[PDB]
RNA sequence: CCGGUGAGGCGGGGGGGCGCUCGCUUCUGGCGCCAAGCGCCCGGCCGCGCGCCGGCCGGGCGCGACCCGCUCCGGGGACAG
């Protein structure tokens, strides 16, 4: 005793499951290959690069255009200890990505190109 | 056995009981896609004689042809 | 007093322009799938073709109180279902050679399934009665068998329900059944069955084969030519007489 | 105006009877219908333009 | 085979009556849905306590909105194709 309220016969929804494999189809998981070092590929040491460096208070990297800005904050923030104020991204015309690392104004820029070995 | 019974009534077509199924039948398939599967099949004897065998892993399809 | 005055009635008029309707019921007015109404619309030309007698004969079903009846004397007669023929030869095997056992001792009558062996049995003439389900989806499989059934002189009955005739047996479904043997206590019983059979089966079986049937159109079309000959009727009904 | 035809549409809103919603039909107005006038539709419908 | 729709009231029957008739709407650029009314029951609390008694809170079903039917309504149709 139900009746047709509407003259449309939708199709019912029927009860589904989720996945229970009885194996998986990957023994283990792959290792992640954009890690902090592979992600950061070296600094620039230019001319231009060291006037930023000493003027805005910020650093220069070359990193893989796979990365995004949360990224390169993050393995910046990992590898050389440091606040970061924000991330500025651009692609060369040669496949390199530059970053332009705009540091916290606490931590000095020209002492950590000194720790890190670009001067 | 029924096998027989069947196999002549089959070639018996032109009774009017023969007649009568294959008109309803094929107005059924018709009224159908042009290609669907059939779960059980339609001449017993006839898909014995050709090979069918009534296990798991045998499929039957029924398939409409345009003249 | 336990009535508030502020309660009305707003009644609604559901008229042509008025409110508007309610939600009432629809079933002949859903557009069912393509299956179902395949489905329907082939009883419905069941009904309304002309079937041959030899299809038709299947719809001469067995009554109510004689259905039950079979089917209570073939429940003793049920085949033996998984688990116990296993029971069956680990008694054998530990009975072997343990207080003497040859195993020739006895194996009690048995209903038979298939269609094969019906009829071999039936061509045979060991069948006492054979009944036979009447919504077998290939008719093909059992049209002779009423036939071959008269002439050999077994008595047949046809049972709604192919479901219910392969219940008896320990599968999902059965086209025939047959009585090769009973025993002795239900022997009165079997003799009952089989003239009852007999009687309404067997001895009209020539009214059988004369009885065609279909031509039976829809209620519609039956209204409307019922009114047709009612007006034609009272043309000359009251004003010769 | 339709576009590409002579004779101007006539938008018509009616109510559907089974649902609570207005229904908009796109009728071929005849000469002397304007708006906000009423049009009855229908076996009962009086023999009006 | 063709048209319409969200395949929404198609065919019969007595239900209803101001009087065959309808599902009851035409002086106007307003509004109109997700039920009011009635009847039959259920769960928890409270007072009588004999509780299908009474009061509070929360729920179900039927009429309201007739019943039965085999093609959704129609237009062709043994012919177009």
């Amino acid at each position: 005793k139900k009746i047709r309220t509407s003259p449309t016969f939708r199709r019912p929804k029927t009860l589904r499951l989720r996945r229970q494999p009885k194996y998986p189809r990957k023994s283990a998981p792959r290792r992640n290959k954009l890690d902090h070092y592979a992600i950061i590929k070296f600094p620039l040491t230019t001319e231009s690069a060291m006037k930023k460096i000493e003027d805005n208070n910020t650093l220069v990297f070359i990193v893989d255009v796979k990365a995004n800005k949360h990224q390169i904050k993050q393995a910046v923030k990992k590898l050389y200890d440091i606040d970061v104020a924000k991330v500025n991204t651009l692609i060369r015309p040669d496949g390199e990505k530059k970053a332009y690392v705009r540091l916290a104004p606490d931590y000095d820029a020209l002492d950590v190109a000194n720790k890190i070995g670009i001067i | 056995g029924a096998y027989k019974y069947i196999q002549e009534l089959w070639r018996k077509k032109q009774s009017d009981v023969m007649r009568f199924l294959l008109r309803v039948r094929c107005w059924q398939y018709r009224q159908l896609s042009a290609l669907h599967r059939a779960p059980r099949p339609t001449r017993p004897d006839k898909a014995r004689r050709l090979g069918y065998k009534a296990k798991q892993g045998y499929v039957i399809y029924r398939i409409r042809v345009r003249r | 007093k336990v009535v508030n005055p502020l309660f009305e009635k707003r009644p609604k008029n559901f008229g042509i322009g008025q409110d508007i309707q309610p939600k009432r019921d629809l079933t002949r007015f859903v557009k069912w799938p393509r299956y179902i109404r395949l489905q329907r619309q082939r009883a419905i030309l069941y009904k309304r073709l002309k079937v041959p007698p030899a299809i038709n004969q299947f719809t001469q079903v067995l009554d109510r109180q004689t259905a039950t009846q079979l089917l209570k004397l073939a429940h003793k007669y049920r085949p033996e279902t998984k688990q116990e023929k296993k029971q069956r030869l680990l008694a054998r095997a530990e009975k072997k050679a343990a207080g003497k056992g040859d195993v020739p001792t006895k194996r009690p009558p048995v209903l038979r399934a298939g269609v094969n062996t019906v009829t071999t049995l039936v061509e045979n003439k060991k069948a006492q009665l054979v009944v036979i389900a009447h919504d077998v989806d290939p008719i093909e499989l059992v049209v002779f068998l009423p036939a071959l059934c008269r002439k050999m002189g077994v008595p047949y009955c046809i049972l709604k329900g192919k479901a219910r005739l392969c219940r008896l047996v320990h599968r999902k479904t059965c086209t025939t059944v047959a009585f090769t043997q009973v025993n002795s206590e239900d022997k009165g019983a079997l003799a009952k069955l089989v003239e009852a059979i007999r009687t309404n089966y067997n001895d009209r079986y020539d009214e059988i084969r004369r009885h065609w049937g279909g031509n039976v159109l829809g209620p519609k079309s039956v209204a409307r030519i019922a009114k047709l000959e009612k007006a034609k009727a009272k043309e000359l009904a009251t004003k010769l007489g | 105006h339709d576009p590409g035809r002579g004779a101007p549409l006539a938008k018509v809103v009616f109510r559907d009877p089974y649902r609570f919603k207005k229904r908009t039909e796109l009728f071929i107005a005849a000469e002397g219908i304007h708006t906000g006038q009423f049009v009855y539709c229908g076996k009962k419908a009086q023999l009006n333009i």
